[PDB]
């Protein structure tokens, strides 16, 4: 037995790893399907299982010795990719929680340190003008910027007044790259409802941003990637109608 | 002491049933044969075994 050595198989999907750090089980409570005294719509629900409750692999950023940090909104990684996106845009409720697995890996002869973050909620806020005297707001791309993800205007400030100084409050996990190679972390559904839109709402928000830099002497090896994965789990649907988009 | 056992396949762990009508038990069918196997002489003959859910070089 060992701690850092772990093995994740869901659906058809599997991911190995050898250098990690144990597993986060979010907020110390494993995710489940919804009981028939939280729900309250009447509608008997699809559980598709596997075909929806798998890995995807939707992203993978370079760490470049100068980044700022990227981040992606939940659940609308996936509304485009899969069939479980499909299940997403032609029902209205939608409930799951995922099991995130970033994953970053280098040499022994590199340095840095990734703070992988799990942040409910995480509600963007804009550069007021620069001077504070604008009420703008943040575009479609930047509050829902999906597949590829978004870099963030301001690291320090989390885009929303919020110090990153405190993330490690929310379900979090370092990848030093000097211990660990990858980042696990296990939500379940984060909600005040028992099911919601999952194309409107945002249950979360993942902040993959580095702390320490990336540093490196003139190896043979300057290309750096980040790689984002996740899996839905214990996933629902109700409310059929035709399908809809963003 | 019943009929000649000269068959090639005589003394050995499988089981034959056959058909035969001379003496020597060599002239007999090829018969039905009993399925037994065992992959771990070829595909695992390492000394300590360990587990499938196990790290092998640790």
């Amino acid at each position: 037995y060992s701690d850092r050595v772990a093995q994740l198989t869901i659906g058809n999907s599997t991911i190995t790893t050898q250098e990690a750090a144990n597993i986060i089980v979010g907020y110390g409570e494993w995710p489940s399907y919804c009981s028939d005294s939280d729900a309250t719509a009447v509608d008997k629900p699809t559980r598709p299982d596997v075909s929806v409750n798998r890995f995807y692999t939707l992203d993978t950023k370079l760490w470049e010795k100068s980044s700022k940090g990227w981040y992606w909104k939940f659940p609308d990684v996936l509304t485009e990719t899969g069939v479980f996106g499909q299940n997403a845009q032609f029902h209205y409720l939608y409930r799951s929680g995922f099991c995130i697995h970033v994953q970053c890996n280098a040499s022994k002869f590199h340095q840095g340190a990734l703070l992988v973050a799990v942040l409910p909620e995480y509600v963007i806020g804009t550069v007021a003008g620069g001077t504070g005297t604008e009420d703008s707001h943040p575009p479609y791309k930047q509050t829902q910027p999906g597949a590829d993800g978004f870099e963030l205007q301001h690291p320090y400030v989390l885009d929303a007044g919020i110090p990153i100084s405190q993330l490690t409050v929310c379900p979090h996990q370092w990848i030093n790259l000097r211990t660990n190679n990858c980042a696990t972390i296990i939500v379940p559904y984060i909600n005040a409802l028992p099911f919601d839109s999952a194309l409107n709402h945002c249950n979360f928000g993942l902040l993959v941003v580095p702390i320490s830099p990336l540093d490196y002497d003139q190896g043979a090896t300057p290309v750096i990637p980040i790689t984002i994965t996740l899996a839905p789990m214990c996933s629902e649907f109700a409310g059929l109608r035709q399908a809809v988009t963003q | 002491s019943h009929e000649n056992s000269n068959s090639a396949t005589e003394g050995s762990t499988i089981n034959y049933t056959t058909i035969n009508y001379y003496k020597d038990s060599y002239a007999a069918t090829a018969g039905k044969q009993s399925l037994k196997q065992d992959p771990d002489k070829f595909a695992n003959p390492v000394k300590d075994i360990f587990t499938e859910m196990a790290a092998p070089l640790k």
